[PDB]
């Protein structure tokens, strides 16, 4: 891990910020009827697939994209908190002449990030599934060049996995996923060897909603990874019983033959 | 022999001669020892035996009705005439007694306070010799044939486990880990033994006729499977390369661990090169074995000749390694052989049977 080998590798500072985003007024509307609505009734009773419901509800937190509402065309920032937040942060990092790397574990979403990045003056690069293959290491190689290109819009999938990005400063996961590891490596994208400034990660969630159990999942499951893999003295995961509820909006407010036996009466004592 | 004593005091022979030349004379001299019996504290026959191999003063006696019985071997008493007290025993109150017939027991090599036992109620059970109290049980889905630990490992503690499953476990006594399989057997694996010369290697062999040396810390299979012919007879291999013509109840490595001993319900005996798994074509005559579970066998350590002494029916058949004349057929027990276990500081030979007896064969004068 990256603690046996700081001090002898020297890495700059590395944060793990969390934000709860707060479900604005037709966002909560949309995601409190659909909720509410047969079908997720139905899927409780398990008549059909609960993967239905999963993607909606992930869509009703991700952006109101199961309706579309001059200037309140598709994709419109105002219309869902996250993007409300995602506007602040990049209004106050661009002032701060900063690079940042966003990433969303959706492609379609990734698309309306970039006609807000349009909305907005920011000089972006995107880059998803759908990017051409041979086009990916020049368009990595570009953004970590130069700086004109401010943030870079990314697909967890392959957004993930190998890409050096020390280019960018601040990195924001604006969508959770079931998978710890898919995050993980996003986030994990800037913070490596020759990243010479420091690095903030920003979780961006939605209060009481799917997301923050679907952070529980991920959570449970970071620790089961922990559990095997840094230590086995992990602690219970005591915040939830991790059931199918998650349908429900509640917004805020030699050796010697002694020592193999001293160790296997350890081991048998437990 | 006043010869071999004047050789050695002039400086003729290296003493090395009359210590081998000796022990081998030892050996062919065996007769069964009426002034040295054995304690009878099986119920049912004895299926295994283990001298421990640091002072061979214990041995471990493993029974058809699941005890384990302790035995001293030493002649504590000032008469010439003594019986090999029981020491300890896992008896049938025993809290941890097996619960079937125990097939395998084994003193940990390297020290005396731990030993082993397999059973047909499909465990390894680990003992501390002083507590006579288990510090593990290993559990198999499928019961136990035969288990071995290596007689040579300062670095690893595995215990191969052959079982009816076609798997070979390797179980880690440093830290509990059973996970551990072999594959590429096909039926029971009725006999199992680690090599003497080497740490990692292991021979195991299988009622579907084919015997097989792992390289355990290898990833890829074993290293070789003997095959009778050498080549003879070659096809591409799903079912040839098979050790014996019927099953392969027994292995046993010679003492320099420089060769295999295999014997099978063929009724044969052969004797294979353990580097390259190449059968020497020693003869052996007929061996007569139809054991339905796994065959305990021997060779001689420290004389002039190696000799391997082989259950043959209700006798002991002893034959040289490498010439296969067979020395002499020791006839004592009255029902089948199941183990003999030789005694390498003074040649003895002791052989447990189905007959609930525990047989010393000592040299005579």
């Amino acid at each position: 891990m990256k603690s046996d080998v700081k001090m002898s590798l020297s890495l700059p500072d590395k944060n793990e910020q969390v934000l709860f985003c707060r479900l604005t007024d037709e966002q909560h509307k949309v995601y409190q009827n659909f909720v509410d609505s047969k079908e997720v009734y139905r899927i409780l009773n398990g008549e059909m697939q609960i993967f239905s419901g999963l993607i909606a509800l992930r869509k009703i937190c991700n952006h109101p994209d199961l309706f579309s509402g001059e200037e309140d065309q598709f994709g419109y920032w105002k219309r869902s908190g996250k993007m409300i937040v995602v506007e602040s942060l990049l209004k106050i990092w661009h002032k701060q002449g900063q690079r940042v790397l966003l990433f969303s574990q959706s492609r379609q979403m990734l698309d309306i990030l970039e006609v807000f990045l349009r909305a907005q003056k920011y000089t972006y690069l995107k880059m998803d599934g759908t990017t051409t293959i041979a086009s990916r290491q020049p368009l990595i190689t570009r953004y970590n060049e130069d700086t004109s290109i401010f943030v870079f819009l990314l697909t967890t999938r392959v957004g993930g996995l190998g890409v050096n990005l020390t280019g960018a400063n601040r990195v924001v996961i604006y969508d959770p996923d079931w998978n710890p590891s898919t995050d993980t490596q996003a986030r994990e994208r800037a913070w490596r060897i020759g990243q010479k400034k420091q690095v903030t990660v920003y979780r961006l969630l939605t209060a009481g909603t799917i997301e923050e159990k679907i952070y529980h999942r991920q959570i449970f499951k970071q620790f089961l990874t922990n559990r095997v893999l840094k230590d086995p003295k992990q602690r219970r995961f005591f915040k939830s019983n991790d059931l199918y509820e998650l349908f429900t909006l509640t917004s805020p407010d030699p050796l010697a033959s002694s020592s193999l036996l001293a160790k296997m009466r350890a081991r048998n004592h437990l | 022999m006043l010869g071999f004593l004047s050789a050695r005091q002039t400086g003729l022979e290296d003493p090395l001669r009359l210590r081998r030349a000796e022990s081998t004379r030892r050996v062919l001299g065996l007769e069964l020892n009426k002034d040295r019996d054995v304690e009878r504290i099986h119920g049912g026959g004895i299926n295994t035996l283990d001298i421990e191999p640091v002072e061979g003063r214990y041995m471990l006696s493993g029974g058809s009705d699941g005890v384990i019985v302790l035995y001293d071997l030493e002649n504590s008493s000032r008469q010439s005439y003594y019986t090999c007290k029981a020491v300890c025993s896992i008896g049938r109150d025993h809290p941890d007694v097996h619960r079937y017939s125990v097939e395998t027991v084994q003193w940990y090599p390297h020290d005396t306070g731990m030993f082993t036992s397999s059973s047909f109620d499909k465990t390894l059970k680990v003992w501390d010799t002083n507590t006579l109290q288990t510090a593990d049980v290993f559990n198999f889905e499928e019961t136990v044939y035969s288990h071995h630990m290596s007689p040579v490992s300062t670095k690893h503690c595995l215990v191969a486990v052959g079982t009816r499953g076609p798997k070979v476990q390797l179980c880690d006594l440093k830290s509990g880990s059973c996970s551990h399989i072999l594959q590429g057997h096909r039926q029971e694996i009725l006999a199992v033994s680690w090599s003497p010369r080497y740490d990692y290697i292991l021979a195991t062999a299988s009622a579907d006729s084919r015997v097989k040396l792992w390289d355990v810390r290898r990833a890829s299979g074993c290293l070789i499977t003997l095959d009778q012919h050498n080549g003879k007879k070659s096809q591409a291999v799903e079912s040839a390369n098979t050790a014996h013509n019927g099953k392969v109840n027994g292995l046993c490595f010679t003492s320099d661990g420089l060769h295999l001993l295999t014997v099978g319900t063929d009724n044969r005996m052969r004797l294979w090169n353990s580097s390259n798994g190449e059968n020497t074509l020693v003869n052996y005559g007929k061996v007569c074995n139809n054991s339905k579970k796994g065959l305990k066998f021997t060779v001689s350590c420290g004389c002039s000749s190696e000799f391997v002494f082989v259950p043959y029916g209700s006798t002991i058949a002893v034959y040289t390694v490498y010439s296969g004349e067979q020395i002499t057929m020791l006839k004592g027990h009255y029902k089948t052989v199941d183990c003999c276990v030789f005694q390498s500081n003074f040649q003895e030979l002791y052989s447990g049977s189905r007959d609930c007896n525990i047989l010393a064969w000592v040299p005579s004068l």
